[PDB]
């Protein structure tokens, strides 16, 4: 037994130390639309930018824009054809590109939008300036949370993410670092970096991640890499309506187990909001303040660490533990009261800096949880 | 000549020693409105300043200009344009 | 064709020109880049 | 909100300076370097 | 040298 429950302690930060954040946002990223009935919706990076603005966390936190990346920059994983057809095509003229969309896995489930090349720099642009930034080390967290679109594969845009701009940012970190951590936090497996990276050592995909029927259909106990990478993927499938003291208790001790042996020099930490109650498609039944405890156990050892976004296919919940995290790394807690913006009354009958668990059938037994704990730590040991 | 870039007419001047001021860029020329005229760089750029800067179309006109009074002789460039291409990677 | 070969004659003699005159002031071209090189550094400073 | 993006437009204006003053800098520093190099390969042959 | 002779001839070919 590896696993064991505890109580879910209050939220506590460092006073003494201090850590330098530059927030990355443009203000053109919520502007596109998927189509009328996609559950995906960019709109929550904004909303959740006016709460931080609003919150006044401006006062001790640095923020920038990040320059869109060039057509070569993000050719640094996908191939030339994929990117070549995602630049030429428009939702008008598909009649003629067909052929190349059914090829490509697009239209169908993963719908052509204009701005579509628009959004893709965005999001590459602010991963890559974040890991330059990263490497730089004039700021100690660069929190883009336009990107984290991790679905994205080297030729085929599955799971309605287009561009996978985490390898990027990986790529331009292991330009100057040897090992870096990747921690997963959305529901759905991160099939896009996982591929990317799994025949290598230089990186830690570690994921949290549910197993069942979806659509990746991936993220097995079996996994774990091949050649050189080799045990390099860690990977943790649960089960539905896992609650804040079990998730707590499954993160900390393989988290620890990780920077003890691995020994990172810098994380990228998905953040990605589909892992909360009263979620579209996610089963899980995580609250606000369980999905920013693992931020904070992340943050709580003094390394660089590059933070972005990623899924959510809600807007207000997605949007409060955003800005809940972001407050969270400058060791300042946020208040519960949501100060009026202009989008202020989109969030719920409550109005309060919270997201609630709901009642959901919690099929994810302590015997299951034991038993992937010890399978990760055999295959953890030998790192 | 106006579809070229800054960079471009910049380099030209600076190559040359042509005496016009550097092009004010789009966004530059743009924030020069009513309110847009209260800004430091408009204050500070348009009157009693030797760092005055004027439109791009005129600096465009002039770089045209100069370029084509600017005669050749193949014997002159076609040997430098070629030790240039092979000295590039150098 | 002798007078189409002349202008090749006249183009390769004058690269080998532009050569040897490199070969021959190295040491001052590069001396005169380094000292711009180095005042471009002190005025950027 | 005035407030917050006025200072939002300043802190990104310093960064970019900042970046692009680092970025003249070690363009020059390279381009000397490269100089020293070229000089150093050119009189072994 | 060789390599002059194709660049002259594409030169009178412009
Ligand atoms: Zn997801």
């Amino acid at each position: 037994m590896v696993y064991e429950a505890t109580p879910f302690d209050p939220i506590t930060v460092k006073p003494s130390d201090k850590r330098r954040v530059a927030y990355f946002y443009d203000a053109d990223v919520g502007n596109y639309a998927y189509g009328a009935g996609h559950p995906m919706k960019p709109h929550r990076i904004r909303m959740a930018h006016s709460l931080i603005m609003n919150y006044g966390l401006y006062k001790k936190m640095e923020i920038y824009r990040a320059k869109p990346a060039t057509k070569q920059e993000m050719c640094q994983f996908h191939t030339d054809e994929y990117i070549d057809f995602l630049s030429r095509v428009t939702p008008d003229n598909l009649e003629m590109f067909k052929r190349e969309s059914v090829k490509f896995n697009v239209g169908d489930d993963c719908p052509v939008f204009d701005g579509l090349y628009e959004y893709c720099s965005i999001s590459g642009g602010g991963s890559m300036e974040g890991a330059a930034r990263l490497n730089r080390g004039k700021c100690d967290v660069a929190v883009n949370y336009a990107g984290g679109l991790h679905h994205a594969k080297k030729s085929e845009a599955s799971g309605f993410c287009y561009l996978n701009d985490i390898v990027l940012g990986i790529i331009e970190l292991l330009r100057y670092h040897p090992r870096v951590l990747y921690i997963d936090i959305d529901v759905h497996h991160g099939d896009g970096v996982e591929e990317a990276f799994y025949t290598t050592d230089r990186v830690m995909t570690c994921s949290f991640h549910k197993y069942g029927e979806f659509f990746p259909g991936t993220g097995e106990l079996r996994d774990i890499g091949v050649g050189a990478g080799k045990n390099y993927a860690v990977n943790v499938p649960l089960r539905d309506g896992i609650d804040d003291a079990t998730y707590r208790s499954v993160f900390e001790p393989v988290i620890k187990k990780i920077m003890e042996w691995y020994q990172p020099s810098a994380v990228v930490l998905q953040c990605g909001g589909d892992s909360l109650s009263g979620d579209r498609l996610g089963c899980f039944n995580l609250s606000m303040e369980g999905h920013a405890n693992c931020v904070n156990y992340v943050k709580s050892f003094g390394i660089p660490m590059m933070v972005v976004g990623g899924g959510g296919y809600t807007m207000r919940n997605v949007a409060r533990t955003w800005c809940f995290e972001t407050g969270l790394l400058n060791n300042v807690v946020l208040d519960k009261d949501l100060p009026y913006n202009e989008y202020y009354e989109y969030y719920g009958p409550d109005y309060k800096l919270s997201v609630r668990p709901s009642n959901m059938f919690n099929v994810n037994t302590p015997e299951y949880l034991d038993k992937v704990m010890t399978n990760i730590f055999a295959n953890l040991e030998n790192t | 000549f106006e579809e070229y870039t800054d960079a471009f007419l910049r380099r030209y001047k600076d190559h040359f020693q042509l005496d016009v001021p550097d092009n004010l860029t789009l966004q530059g020329y743009l924030l020069g409105s009513k309110l847009g005229a209260k800004t430091y760089s408009y204050k500070r750029n348009t009157q009693g300043q030797h760092d005055k800067r004027i439109h791009k179309r005129d600096l465009a006109n002039v770089v045209r200009r100069h370029f084509d009074e600017h005669s050749i002789k193949e014997t002159d460039c076609i040997p430098q344009f070629i030790y240039k291409v092979k000295n590039q990677k150098k | 064709l002798s007078r189409k070969d002349k202008r090749r004659f006249n183009i390769e003699s004058k690269v080998n020109k532009i050569y040897q005159n490199f070969y021959s002031e190295r040491d001052n071209q590069y001396k005169d880049r380094l000292t711009a090189l180095q005042t471009d550094l002190t005025s950027l400073h | 909100e005035t407030i917050a993006t006025r200072t939002f437009i300043h802190q990104d204006f310093h960064k970019k300076v900042t970046d692009l003053r680092a970025r003249l800098l070690n363009r020059t520093t390279q381009t000397w370097y490269d100089i020293n190099k070229e000089r150093r390969d050119m009189d072994i042959v | 040298n060789i390599s002059l002779n194709e660049e002259v001839t594409f030169f009178e070919k412009a």
